[PDB]
């Protein structure tokens, strides 16, 4: 069953119990800096 | 967009002109200056690659840290399920507003003094509204529906895995209004997540003192909203009180400014 | 999941779970001379240490090379095995080898004479394998005719009972010797007048391609 | 092969009598690239002004003298453009040439270990000697614990009076970041030690010189400060 | 971009409202001066860049500083910012290094440049880690603050710090 | 190029000639001489199957060694990082002068008599900057992001990884010069790698004195610059200063030189 | 994620905390010897 | 047009209100070309290091001030990596960006004009007043004998209160030989004579500075003496 908060490794039933792997990387430069 | 390196830096010259200034900018409107170093010095073209996994959320987050300590000196105690007891990591978490993620915990149990000795423990986590036990021999201790951990104090920490479960959508760690249509103001009741209990299973008395350690780690966060972080010493577990005399300068004062 | 314990298990040996999730480490710059293999340390030409007498002890300057003067006799005599105290003992081979405990391969042994440019002569170096009293029961082992560009290169072939060799001492491990090396005067040290009558050779120690360690030990 | 000559920058160098060019760890001395640099202002690239070949003092060999090491570059720090460059400046690449020069008579005997020892550290001021360059005391460990018999493994080349007079090495720029400073850092330092001592018998040319010139290769600065 | 506390003077603890900025008045010497390190504690401290910063131990990349004047619209003049790689004493030494004319829209962006022996720096303190350091930033006047009759004698002016593009960290720590 | 095994030997016989010469060579050039065993003598052809792997880098490093021990008669020593305090493997990697490696480590603890005794241990990397722990009860021990290590003394030894963490490209053995613009030199910045940190866990005064063996593995190394090894023994472990009385010689001396 | 000092087995996520398996067997004789 | 910036080299100059960029003569300032060079020895350029602006002192402008000169490149001669350059070496050519900077209040009145001279010979030590400058005694003659009413003709940019406070002005190397020495000739002076006097209303900001910023731009050298 798919149950998460959000390429990992999971040993039992439930999705929630796993170790996060590679994080993403991905930003967004000018919603925060420039957001005129 | 995907970032995986910082930008590499442009090879460029001198310039002069008219019209075009990239030195000159316009604070007021708020937005941080977009010149770039290439437009005021010149630059050799260098390439880098210093990657930027260090810097996610997901690794700034993921360390267990020391959320409560529990001490036993009636053979159990309910203690509620809070994580703001400590600045070591209620500053972490309270530079976000709103956050949704996972939660792993390890408890550590040990004698006062550090000695270890074979005894039986049992943990309960009570969700709001379930029965909460009142002696070492209740009758709520046969844990029906609730979730059980028992482990000898020789053993290993214990290791559990515990999901989201707030009604909103995320936690929230502010609170700006009353729960009910002045001590309850800030009191938000999509926090309040139960609470957790621990005793001796024998129904003697047991003859040791048991204290207990418990570190939360955290998985699959996601963080909105981010706000400036407390230069100030906590006062209370629910409010951002301070005391009002000692205010403390967020940068350490020196003798002159011209030195 | 069934599973079956083992013996040896929570055996430490000397011969892992990571602490930081995220690290990148500072990217490598080229950077000249870089080690891939140990041996190439063994494949350079080191000062040997031949004078090791005892009045030499306070003054070790004088101990890196050997005396030639004006007569045929022999002027210096040392054992080859890079591993036993002595001589070799200063040469980077020699110390390399001494964290090792099984060598094998042929050694190469160069001279060089620093003597003025007027002087000449003939020298003999012969190596006997497994010490001699003169010059011509000394020339039936392996020898080299050398004379006075000065440079001569004796090469030690690798003439052994087994494959790997061990590093001699007094005892059982006598059986794992390796030879004697000694010189000779050919002929006189020839001198014209108004120049030095006394002249220095180095002994510079190196070992060849074929060369072989194993059996790693801390000394 | 005997004879050599190298002209680089404004200056020139012959001998009609000298070995072979040994070149350190065989590789050549070239610029910064930029897959590795890491400074992000331009550098300078004064070219001919800072490749001539510079002179320093002449060190009077004796019947009985230990040895003399330099400290590089806090000797080209004192002296010419470079002196004058690298005050100015607070990042520094560069190689090096290093030339010993020392010729005798037919008839004196004795021989020299010219060897560059990268990254030399002292043991128990004298630490940055300058031109000048300063002298020895315990030369069998070189003042550092090592034994002298092994120095040889550093890239070196032999002055024997018996074949040659001069000996040339050429060092690349050996160090573990692309750029550093002039001042508070040294890349390298050159041994010259008498393994032989020079004998002669009485009624010759008694003063023997020894000299040492040497010349940067592809010199590249960085940063300027005011004046240090 | 967050405010920097430049004016961090002994007599400011009481009033903190005026460690925000600091004076220009009608005199060229210098007006204020500080290192540029964000880790070092000081007027950096206050930055937010600073705060996560202190949170990790090496970092890399360039930094920008903007100012922003306050004074009255019929005030001019012209104010030189200076960035001097490992103190100046004057105009004439301090203009050797790295600097950016201004003159009296007003906001001007002086970039700190990233040169350091090393790829990655460490927070400089004192002892070894002098040697990590990486610059003072100082401003002179390039000419006298002109203000016409009957306005203000006294302008302030605010800092405001911020990190650059190709920023990086690493080797996060507890504080 | 790649070298498996050693090169074979070929077959050869006299050689009687003018002009060409392997025998004399010139050592001047500093150039070790090139001359094979089939130029002087005759020799028969044999092939070798000897291998080279045993004389890698990574096989020759790869060995644990004692690096310091730590002794525990307040319940807690903050003791610096630092790898020169022994010569068995000080003498090992001093040998080079840049190395860029990966570093595994073990941690032993016993009793001084060598007894086990049931007992809990934290143990923390405080990297350069962070806040150093001043008492067994310190806030500094909440480890919010300093990574931990929780063990019992009876449990097996613990094994961690440690990633290469220097700013510049490798460690550095030697600094010749000064980090700052006497007993300063010799210092680089580079290689204060932050300090260690043991306690008892227990708030209490712990009743067994600890005493800890840390030994460090290599992995993963790559060498540059080889310098000449040392021949004296040590006197202090910042710098190679050496008994200036005393100069033991490289060899054995021995009584004639003839025999 | 790629992440290590320089055929091998590894059971975490980390790059540098794995075992070295048969090292490289490859050497340059004339760099050092004959630099010439 | 009002603004402008010029980012020559590790220096940048910015101003809110500024007039056009004047050009001496229409002719950018550019390396000496090969059919016109005569120095058989091969020079060397600096580049980044040697275009940095340098800013001089400060003259106080005051209600009956007469007018201040310099003389090129005597100013720059002891000044930064351009001084320890020129000192050493023996040909020079380089060309020149001239900037100053004078910024009063919305209500002073006054004019000045910012012309450079080529060649500028006085007449009756004072001669190379240096990096501080000296001042003029006969403004109308200009201590030489011509009309100051004829000076428009030479290359000049006006600097009114009213409308502008800075002007630039970019003049390439102008010469009859393609090189020349830095210590015993002067390419060109700078002249600055207010031709209206500065007048205000009593309770303004008296105190009001002239400031000048110079950079080479093609900056060569050849020749390496001594120290002079």
């Amino acid at each position: 069953n798919s149950n998460s908060a959000s390429t990992t490794i999971n040993y039992y039933k439930d999705a929630y119990a796993a170790s996060a792997g590679r994080q993403d990387m991905s930003q967004d430069p000018k919603k925060f800096t420039d957001p005129v | 967009q995907v970032l995986p390196t910082a930008a590499n830096t442009e090879a460029s010259s001198h310039r002069l002109g008219t019209g075009v200034v990239p030195a000159l900018q316009a604070a007021e409107t708020g937005a941080s200056s977009n010149a770039s170093d290439k437009n005021l010095i010149e630059t050799r073209c260098v390439l880098n690659h210093h990657s930027t996994q260090e810097t996610a959320i997901g690794n700034f987050f993921s360390r267990a840290g020391l959320v409560s300590i529990i001490t036993m000196p009636d053979g159990y105690v309910n203690w509620d399920i809070d994580l703001m007891g400590y600045a070591q990591l209620r500053r972490k978490c309270e530079l976000f507003t709103y956050m949704r993620f996972d939660a792993e915990f390890t408890f550590v149990v040990a004698k006062p003094n550090g000695v270890l000795v074979p005894q039986l423990l049992q943990y309960m986590y009570v969700p709001p509204g379930a029965p909460k036990p009142t002696s070492r021999d209740s009758f709520a201790w046969q844990t029906a529906t609730n979730p059980s951990v028992f482990v000898k104090m020789t053993d290993p920490p214990a290791q559990v895995s515990v999901p989201f479960m707030s009604p909103a959508s995320a936690y929230q760690w502010f609170y700006d209004g009353y729960p009910t249509f002045d001590l309850d103001y800030g009191q938000c009741p999509n926090n309040m997540m139960g609470t957790f209990s621990i005793r001796t299973v024998g129904t003697e008395k047991s003859p040791h003192s048991i204290t207990l350690r418990v570190y939360m780690r955290i998985k699959h966060v996601r963080a909105w909203i981010p706000r400036p972080l407390r230069n100030q010493p906590y006062l209370f577990k629910t409010n951002p009180n301070y005391k009002g005399n000692d205010i403390k300068c967020t940068s350490t004062s020196r003798d002159k400014i011209t030195t | 999941i069934p599973t079956e314990l083992k013996p040896g298990t929570n055996q430490f040996l000397t011969t892992s779970a990571p602490i930081l999730p995220g690290f990148h480490p500072t990217p490598p710059i080229h950077i000249p001379g870089e080690v891939h293999n140990l041996l190439e340390i063994c494949r350079v030409e080191t000062i040997l240490e031949v004078n090791n007498l005892k009045t030499n002890e306070t003054t070790p300057m004088q101990r890196l090379c050997f005396p030639v003067s004006v007569q045929g006799e022999l002027c210096a005599a040392f054992r080859a095995d890079p591993g036993r105290d002595g001589p070799w003992q200063s040469t980077i081979l020699g110390q390399l080898c001494r964290y090792y405990t099984q060598w094998s391969g042929s050694l190469e042994v160069t001279f060089m004479f620093a003597g003025s440019f007027m002087a000449t002569g003939k020298m003999l170096i012969a190596y006997t394998p497994p010490v001699p009293a003169d010059r011509i029961t000394a020339m039936l082992g392996t020898h080299v005719i050398w004379d006075f560009q000065s440079s001569v290169t004796l090469v030690v072939p690798w003439i052994s009972n087994t494959h790997y060799r061990a590093h001699a001492r007094a005892g059982y491990f006598d059986y794992y010797t390796t030879g004697i090396i000694t010189i000779w005067y050919q002929t006189n040290y020839v001198v014209p007048i108004g120049a030095p009558t006394t002249a220095y050779i180095v002994a510079l120690a190196a070992a060849q391609d074929n060369f072989t360690m194993k059996l790693c030990k801390d000394t | 092969d005997r004879v050599a000559q190298l002209t680089i920058g404004n200056s020139t160098i012959t001998t009609q009598e000298a070995a072979n060019i040994v070149i350190a760890y065989g590789e050549w001395p070239e610029y910064c690239p930029d897959t590795d640099a890491t400074a992000v202002d331009k550098p300078t690239r004064p070219d001919v002004s800072v490749n001539r070949f510079f002179t320093l003092d002449t060190k009077s060999w004796a019947k009985d003298s230990k040895g003399w090491y330099w400290k590089f570059p806090d000797v080209l720090t004192e002296v010419g453009v470079f002196g004058q460059n690298a005050q100015f400046h607070y990042l520094y690449r560069s190689g090096f040439c290093v030339h010993v020069q020392c010729n005798a008579s037919k008839f004196h005997q004795g021989a020299l270990l010219v060897a560059v020892l990268p990254e030399y550290v002292l043991g128990t001021a004298t630490t940055q000697p300058g031109q000048v360059g300063a002298v020895l005391t315990h030369p069998y460990v070189l003042d550092a614990g090592i034994p002298l018999s092994q120095l040889t493994v550093c890239p070196h080349q032999w002055i024997n009076l018996r074949t040659n007079n001069c000996a040339t090495i050429i060092v690349p720029y050996m160090n573990t970041v692309p750029f550093d400073s002039a001042l508070n850092h040294c890349n390298f330092g050159l041994l010259v030690i008498p393994v032989v001592p020079l004998d002669f018998n009485a009624g010759a040319t008694s003063e023997i010189p020894i000299t040492v010139t040497i010349a940067p290769m592809c010199a590249e600065f960085a940063g300027l400060r005011q004046a240090v």
